[PDB]
């Protein structure tokens, strides 16, 4: 694409600069260019990819929620609907872009459990964002579920219960159950079992790993408190 | 519900 | 442009929606479309134009400052300079866009003191932002000064000393003196005389106007405290 | 120095 002439290392370097400047659209374009070099991503590079697109779609989703709320209140001219549709289409485009990167060809080249779970968790997230605005909706929801489920199966087989990627996967799959699948009891069960199994494995961890895991465990507990 | 940041 | 097919009223309506969604790039594009309909802007519409582009360039300037600081620390490969230049060019492009709207043809059609001072203050601001990154620099600085000065001359002739537009003009012209023109004593004098002349005119104001004026007066005082 | 917001 437009990053095709820039060195892989320079794209990564500029993605890190863009993050420091809170220029997340730039950051995402740089990381897209880096992915499209065809090489697998390191752990740090996977995090950069995730941070970049998470922040881009996060702004879009928050905008979409504001406009949809106005649109709904208006139903109790076409401008509100039109502009909501404009944001929604740009949001779907970014989701399609990320899902395209995962399908071409990050996932199929990810053989290590940590990278494969990482990308499958991302796939579930971005189908979940598509589901938030969908009204093919059932197929989109099942795509999110299938991606999360494959990631869960690998993570439970290959990674300790305190692993941050596994914990973050479980947190977001539980949110999917609660917010998308209308399965609040499944969400609660998943978050509780995840929290309890990580608690029992904390004793194996260094101080630094302890901090990483307990941070995510607290977010699991926060949601359980909200849900119960 | 809040999801996993970053 | 790309907004040429949308009604003026719809552009204004969507600019207000974009502000609520904190989508300031959209907001600016909508207000650009509205300006390019050729009609003069109302007071509320002038504020929408200002809010939109202020937020867009504000993000660019903050990004530019982050990258320039890194670039400077690096001087004690080309990626840092390149990316700083990328942001700087996009920043200059938005400044050129706003200045083009003012020159074509907002300023020449502004006959009322409040609208004319408003646009000339904007002209000074956006030349000031160009000066922040300039290394024609003297001509850019004098363009900012000339625009601010014409606005000052009109505001002192046509508007009470508590008028928010006049106060905001004086605040930003004083910042220009301190940060751009290397004239800290002129900045301090201007802010002090502005504050004192507004204080003496507060007794004429309603409760609501009192609040508007004293809010800006407090920012004048904040800068004087920083400067002394 | 802080300028006039908005
Ligand atoms: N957000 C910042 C770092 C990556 C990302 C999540 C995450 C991504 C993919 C799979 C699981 C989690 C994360 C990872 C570790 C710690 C906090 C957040
Ligand atoms: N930022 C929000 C409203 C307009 C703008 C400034 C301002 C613009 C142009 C000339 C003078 C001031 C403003 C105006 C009134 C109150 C606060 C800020
Ligand atoms: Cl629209
Ligand atoms: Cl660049
Ligand atoms: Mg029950
Ligand atoms: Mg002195
Ligand atoms: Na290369
Ligand atoms: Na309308
Ligand atoms: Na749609
Ligand atoms: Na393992
Ligand atoms: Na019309
Ligand atoms: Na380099
Ligand atoms: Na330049
Ligand atoms: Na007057």
């Amino acid at each position: 694409g437009a990053m095709g002439s820039m060195e892989r290392a320079s794209l990564i370097q500029k993605a890190k600069l863009a993050e420091q400047a809170e220029r997340y659209e730039d950051m995402a374009a740089f990381m897209k260019g880096a992915v499209e070099k065809g090489e697998e991503l390191s752990c740090e590079e996977r995090n950069l990819l995730s941070v970049a697109y998470k922040n881009v779609v996060g702004g879009q989703r928050a905008a979409w929620r504001v406009l949809s709320s106005i649109e709904q209140k208006s139903n109790e001219g076409p401008e509100v609907r039109e502009y909501r549709e404009k944001v929604e289409t740009e949001l779907q485009g970014v989701c399609d872009t990320v899902l395209g990167l995962l399908d071409s060809h990050l996932i199929k080249e990810a053989g290590d459990a940590e990278s494969r779970v990482f990308y499958l968790k991302m796939k579930g997230d971005y189908y979940r964002y598509l589901a938030e605005v969908a009204t093919d909706k059932k197929r989109i929801i099942d795509s999110a579920r299938s991606a999360y489920q494959e990631a869960m199966d690998i993570s439970k087989k290959e990674m300790p219960p305190t692993n941050p990627i596994r914990l973050g996967l479980a947190l977001n799959f539980s949110v999917f159950h609660y917010e998308i699948a209308n399965s609040p009891e499944e969400a609660i069960s998943l978050a509780k079992t995840t929290f309890d199994e990580a608690m029992a494995d904390l004793h194996t961890l260094s101080e630094d790993s302890y901090k990483d895991s307990t941070l995510i465990m607290q977010l699991l507990r926060d949601n359980l408190t909200l849900w119960t | 519900t809040p999801s996993l940041p970053x």
